[PDB]
RNA sequence: AUCUGGUUGAUCCUGCCAGUAGUCAUAUGCUUGUCUCAAAGAUUAAGCCAUGCAUGUCUAAGUAUAAGCAAAUACAGUGAAACUGCGAAUGGCUCAUUAAAUCAGUUAUCGUUUAUUUGAUAGUUACAUGGUAUAACUGUGGUAAUUCUAGAGCUAAUACAUGCUUAAAAUCUCGAAGAGAUGUAUUUAUUAGAUAAAAAAUUGAUGAUUCAUAAUAACUUUUCGAAUCGCAUGGCCGCUGGCGAUGGUUCAUUCAAAUUUCUGCCCUAUCAACUUUCGAUGGUAGGAUAGUGGCCUACCAUGGUUUCAACGGGUAACGGGGAAUAAGGGUUCGAUUCCGGAGAGGGAGCCUGAGAAACGGCUACCACAUCCAAGGAAGGCAGCAGGCGCGCAAAUUACCCAAUCCUAAUUCAGGGAGGUAGUGACAAUAAAUAACGAUACAGGUUGUAUUGGAAUGAGUACAAUGUAAAUACCUUAACGAGGAACAAUUGGAGGGCAAGUCUGGUGAGCAGCCGCGGAUUCCAGCUCCAAUAGCGUAUAUUAAAGUUGUUGCAGUUAAAAAGCUCGUAGUUGAACUUUGGGCCCGGUUGGCCAACGGGGCCUUUUUUACUUUGAAAAAAUUAGAGUGUUCAAAGCAGGCGUGCUCGAAUAUAUUAGCAUGGAAUAAUAGAAUAGGACG
RNA sequence: CUAGUACCGAUUGAAUGGCUUAGUGAGGCCUCAGGAUCUGCUUAGAGUCAGAGCGGA
């Protein structure tokens, strides 16, 4: 099928070259996986030496990171908004390492409400925590500006052909800044 | 497959095959010494040749260069243990000395004859392939046998043969009886 | 180099198909049969002990009478076989049967020698006018065991005294071993003979049966072996002279056309 | 090939064991084991063609099965188990015990023991690390590990081990004016002390060894196996002391004694 | 190591030819007695193949109700079939392809996978669960046919699928107490993994890491954490216990695999420019893989190699260890016993598994080709033996696991792997075909002819030995030589080149070369010479050959200096810089002394080439030490009293890489707008 | 007359091989689908009598 081999290529001189031996079995390629938007089907491969690969053809929720917090939470996903490496997997909403999407904001208001106990637009147990914790309530105003509308940008860091599994963090500072001028232009 | 058994040529042809002085002087060796063929001959003129190659080589070497000490005094060792040189000429450079009449001189057959027991050197080679001479205990039927120093007191008529002490022999034998019958009629 | 590599391959597609244009002839029970003789150089034989050492190794009793010559195919070679046996009182005879034979199959005897006044005669004479192919056999070797190696002794003998007569020869086969009588029955089979220049480049049949008519038309029928036939020919038999064909046909019919020698 | 090889051409085999060229077409090949191929010593070539013991290989699997024979105090059946330097044999019938250690021609000797010494072995500390939970281990080269080593334990340090409940109880740091033993190379098989060692970065480095007679030879780290103290063996030495001696000198000893 | 013959009527040169010797170089002709040893369908056709065989396997220890056999009421000995587990990816064969490819020496994984062996390692989640189950078996059948298989009725597991049980403490979150969480594996994001030195307003390793390892928040479609087998029958008053077998998570180890750094290859310019569309060189992101990388995709830049020979063409080209030829330097060869690569008629694809792009596995196409009831079915000898074809050119359709070793659940079964015998003037070692008296004659104890006792194996054979069983060798009772018919050949006799003024015939034959003959060269008979169980011929190659020349040729007149000058690549290039003199120590060798080597002190005191020493360069082969195989070629053995004991050395191996001593010879750099040194 | 040696060059006679334009394309593998059959649970057929509905292969 597909090889891995450099056999096939010309020389860095230029020079053709002829054929030593046929292809061997230790240097296969297979095909993409091309995973969508959809409702969750993993198939498994067979890898050398007995190992088993994920391969998933269809996600809906990942794992995400709130990284100046320090909290991860579990939440659905809802498109695609850019991708650096080519815009159909834009329009065909594929999800790879490094695209850009937005992700539902509703998980990360509950924690944080309830943590810090401000609104982010009862009993002394209560009191006396937020009240230690109160010096640290300030949010960057490019983040919390996006939870009127419940949707956050994220990046993806899993490679979900590899591993089954689609998980990333939320866009955060400079980066954020970046990406921002890149999506409106 | 199991491991080649090795073997080599022990013999040398003269490179001029009709140099009228060389076959005078080879007949003369034959008739004095009895021998059958040129190739007797040529058998030791290529044993001297690879003696005085060696001893040749050692002589470029310095003295007290540990490999001439060693190698040096194991050849002339090894040719006083068979009497064709002198313990006199102990020494490396009468080896280049030597000439072929000094080992068709040690020859068992020729042995044979300097001690008497036969009357001609054709005489002498008729009992050792008949199995009439003995080496220590030993029968030995080669003519060509080398006796070292050591072996001379002890040759002598095999246990096993008439002159030796045995039955007669099987013509003997068959003249007694026709001879006993006949002075029965 | 691509040239030169087809050109030998297409080269060895013409010396292939021309090997199978040979062989056709004898490819089964629709081709033609093999003209087997076999010549005892000693009466001591009785040529039947060598025919049915023979026919024993074809391994079908289906195959194994008051008659000397015989139609036999072998289904294990998948072969057909005609032998001839000579009258061996008439030694014209002898010369008349081996003029036609592929294979002349000659006995010898373990237990006596063959006999320069008549035995050899035969070879001498055969070879002068040619053979087509020879094989030397032993039958009778066992009659003088005391142990192998004195048949191997004598074996020997019967060997450097038979490739006398034909140095192209190096073994005589002893069909007391069921071995070497296979062996033989395998090249009469699968081997092709050699060519008789002056026979081949005339025409020639043996009759499988004869029939006369009304002075005579004389009927035979047979297989062609020569060059050929036409109609228009003449016709030799050896005992009795030149006589002249009115008709052929084909097992379509030739007929003498008159426009014809005379 | 397709995978793993199981069969040795004779000719091919370690030249130290010392198999005659024509008595067949193939040599035993080691099994997998604590020991590498190239310098292991299968027990069958031990059992036949050094003690004699046994005339074919039918004869020793004779012997093996039933359990005679133990390696390191464990009862071993397999014909061609690697064992190698420094492990110790024992034949409880007969009541013999051997440690196999290089002749200085660099040939395993037959050498004999006591029944006191058979108890423990000697290890060269191969690498130190921890293990999953933090625990500390050590890797000797005949491939124990060994948990919660002493902490002033490194590499290249030697150590010995008790054979039953194979635990620590003593070490030695490498350091100049030990003795050592060396384990490969052109100087296989003889015995000297640490002068320096010499360090290169990113390369392998060089230990300068002087013997009793005062000669001097160089050879890579990796060959050079502690043993004891200047003068202090911590195991009985095979006879010979691992003193090289020339050509002429092998000579004029052999036929001064053997030639009287 | 250093030859001889052939160009005038008469010579000396240049030049080539002829002769001579070797060949683990093949073929072929004549001849052939003994012992040891031994290659063998490579060359042409990686052409085609009848028939048989070449891979299976069980222990006390996975599964037994054979309606098998043979003699403790669940069973208990032995054991066909079948399920399960493991193996079949090793071995054996061949050399078609392939020219920076394979390969050799030398490196790297901080860039990755690993059945098995060996050593460590899981208190964390019922006195024994289910057929979503079936083979062998019993019984009813189909088809010309194959290792074809359908319908029906039974029953097991270490097969398949489920699912429990065992301590205490500490810490953190939520909330007064309480309640909840925590093993290991997976995926992501954060945190620790320190370090030269002092005064005021706990901590591992490396040459080197985002190493080893630990901590926090979560995630998984939910990995593993014993529903198993033999033997033994103890301790405490129904509880507790021993020695083993087979499995299982992770780490290390062993047998391995994949990729990779540096330098090295035959002929050709009647091949000078080559690569980039359709990846050519590089950058960023992604996909795929066990994993690095244009390995592939998107976007972007315009690069990469070359007269120090790129690119193209040829090879009757698999690479290396090695073989023949010995003054030295070289020339020619390596299909073939060891190491590495590739292939199974030609191309492509893929299942199972730790491992295959497998062909004594499967699927398709191309080319061949087998059986048939004409509906269909089946195929791969460059495994062993054998056949056809080809050609100058190559063995038996034999016996056996006794040795060497390999595989399996295994001491036991299996192995055309391997061994034994047959065929065998490929090559190699030893060595018969006669010795000695008398008489007569001649000679100085040696020749030439009638005559007599002794000696022996070739061969045959009782026996023992040999061997898995045999044959043969070694040993041996009996028999076994007088033209000792128990009878040695193959080429020559002008010269090169040993040996005929012999004799008869003749006026087609001989001759590598010069030549003979209308006879020393032809033919026949005597005699003589050479090598000899061997000798001759053809073809290729090496030496003599200084007719390929670096060592080491030649160019006025013999083959060969270009009409002439300029000039890039290439080769080559003047002299000069610390020299001399003192004073200690000092090893080796020979007579305190001399020579030859070496170290220390005093006297103003950048980068390469080259050479020495060392580690490395598989075994066999080569050179070489020891040892009465009866000697030898061989082998690695074998000695000594009649239990004791020495051995299986040593050397060589261009070049490239690594460590180290030297400073002659030959290159390179430095302070001149000082922008220099010491400060 | 016969033998020997070659050139074109007609048929493509009648094939074999390389390159190349246009068109087509077996098979297994990955993937979107399909669902002959088999079977677990469930209000409910009887003291197997159905039906339905929710799953797995």
């Amino acid at each position: 099928g597909i090889s891995r081999d450099s056999r096939h290529k010309r020389s860095a001189t230029g020079a053709k070259r002829a054929q030593f031996r046929k292809k061997r079995k230790f240097e296969l390629g297979r095909q993409p996986a091309n995973t969508k938007i959809g409702a969750k089907r993993i198939h498994s491969v067979r890898t050398r030496g007995g190992n088993k690969k994920y391969r998933a053809l269809r996600i809906e929720t990942g794992n995400f990171s709130w990284a100046s917090e320090g909290i991860s939470k579990k939440t659905r996903i809802a498109g695609v908004v850019y991708h650096p490496s080519n815009n159909e997997l834009v329009r065909t909403n594929t999800l790879t390492k490094a695209a850009i999407v937005q992700i539902d904001a509703t998980p990360f208001r509950q924690w944080f409400e309830a943590h810090y106990g401000q609104t982010l637009g009862k009993s002394k147990n209560a009191e006396r925590k937020w009240a230690a914790r109160a010096a640290s309530a300030k949010i960057e105003s490019s983040v919390e500006s996006q939870f009127s509308a419940g949707r956050l940008y994220a990046c993806i860091s899993s490679r979900p052909g590899q591993s089954g599994r689609c998980d990333g963090y939320i866009l955060e500072g400079e980066e954020l800044a970046f990406y921002l001028r890149r999506l409106t232009a | 497959p199991r491991a080649p058994r090795t073997y080599s040529k022990t013999y040398s042809t003269p490179k001029r095959p009709y140099e009228s002085s060389r076959l005078d002087a080879e007949l003369k060796l034959a008739g004095e010494f009895g021998l059958k063929n040129k190739k007797e001959i040529y058998r030791i003129s290529f044993q001297l040749s690879k003696i005085r190659r060696a001893a040749r080589d050692l002589l470029t070497r310095d003295e007290k260069d540990p490999k001439r000490l060693f190698e040096g005094n194991a050849l002339i060792r090894r040719l006083v243990r068979v009497g064709v040189l002198s313990e006199d000429k102990k020494k490396l450079d009468y080896v280049l000395a030597l000439k072929v009449e000094d080992f068709l001189e040690r020859r068992l057959q020729t042995q044979v004859y300097k001690l008497g027991l036969a009357k001609s050197v054709h005489h002498a080679r008729v009992l050792i392939t008949q199995r009439h001479i003995a080496v220590g205990k030993q029968i030995v039927n080669i003519p060509s046998f080398m006796v070292r120093l050591d072996s001379e007191k002890h040759i002598d008529f095999a246990p096993t043969s008439p002159f030796g002490g045995a039955r007669p022999g099987r013509v003997a034998r068959r003249n007694a009886a026709r001879k006993a019958e006949a002075s029965g009629e | 180099k691509l040239q030169r590599k087809n050109k030998a391959k297409q080269l060895r597609a013409q010396r292939i198909l021309d090997s199978i244009e040979n062989r056709k002839l004898f490819e089964g029970k629709n081709g033609a049969a093999k003209i087997i003789t076999i010549v005892p150089l000693v009466n001591d034989l009785d040529p039947l002990d060598i025919l049915y050492k023979l026919l024993k190794c074809a391994d079908d009793e289906g195959i194994m009478d008051s008659k000397r010559i015989f139609n036999v195919h072998i289904k294990k070679f998948k072969s057909n076989l005609k032998i001839i046996i000579p009258d061996m009182t008439n030694f014209l005879n002898i010369l008349d049967c081996a003029k036609v034979a592929d294979f002349v199959v000659f006995g010898l005897s373990g237990v006596q020698e063959v006999d320069e006044e008549f035995g050899e005669q035969i070879i001498r004479a055969l070879e002068l006018q040619g053979i087509a192919s020879y094989i030397g056999v032993i039958s009778n070797l066992s009659a003088v065991h005391e142990k192998e190696k004195f048949q191997l002794d004598v074996k020997q003998s019967l060997e450097s005294y038979f490739k006398h007569f034909f140095p192209s020869e190096e073994r005589v086969y002893n069909l007391e071993k069921n071995s070497d009588a296979l062996n033989v029955l395998r090249t009469l089979c699968q081997r092709l003979p050699r060519s008789i220049n002056w026979r081949d480049n005339r025409g020639y049949v043996v009759a499988d049966f004869v029939d006369f008519v009304e002075s005579g038309d004389l009927v035979i029928e047979g297989t062609v072996r020569g060059i050929g036939f036409n109609a228009n020919r003449l016709v030799h038999i050896p005992d009795f002279g030149d006589f002249q064909l009115n008709k052929i046909e084909k097992i379509t019919v030739f007929e003498s056309n008159m426009n014809r020698d005379t | 090939a397709r995978g793993p090889k199981k069969h040795l051409k004779r000719l091919a085999a370690p030249h130290h064991w010392l198999l005659d060229k024509l008595s067949g077409c193939y040599a035993p090949r080691p099994s997998a084991g604590p020991h590498k191929l190239r310098e292991s010593l299968p027990l069958i070539v031990f059992l036949r063609n050094r003690l004699k013991y046994a005339l074919n290989g039918r004869e020793v699997k004779a012997i093996l099965m039933q359990r005679h024979v133990k390696v390191d105090g464990k009862v071993r059946t397999d014909t061609t188990y690697p064992a190698g330097f420094m492990d110790v044999i024992t034949l409880d019938a007969t009541n013999e015990n051997f440690r196999l250690v290089y002749d200085v021609k660099g040939r395993f000797a037959v050498h004999r023991i006591t029944d006191e010494e058979a108890s423990y072995k000697l290890g060269k500390v191969k690498k130190v690390q921890l293990g999953k939970k933090g625990v500390p281990y050590v890797v000797t080269h005949d491939g124990r590990t060994i948990r919660y080593p002493d902490p002033n334990i490194k590499v290249n340090d030697t150590v010995k081990i008790d054979l039953a409940s194979g635990k620590i109880t003593d070490f030695i740091k490498f350091d100049a004016g030990k003795l050592v033993y060396v384990t490969g190379g052109r100087n296989l098989g003889r015995i000297g002390t640490i002068v320096h060692k010499e360090r290169h970065d990113g390369g392998f480095d060089l230990v300068h060894i002087k013997d009793s007679l005062d000669n001097t030879f160089v050879t890579r780290l990796n060959n050079v196996f502690v043993i004891g103290e200047q003068g202090k063996p911590y195991i009985s030495l095979p006879k010979g002391k691992g003193i090289k001696l020339s050509i002429a000198e092998e000579r004029d000893r052999r036929r001064a004694q053997q030639g009287l």
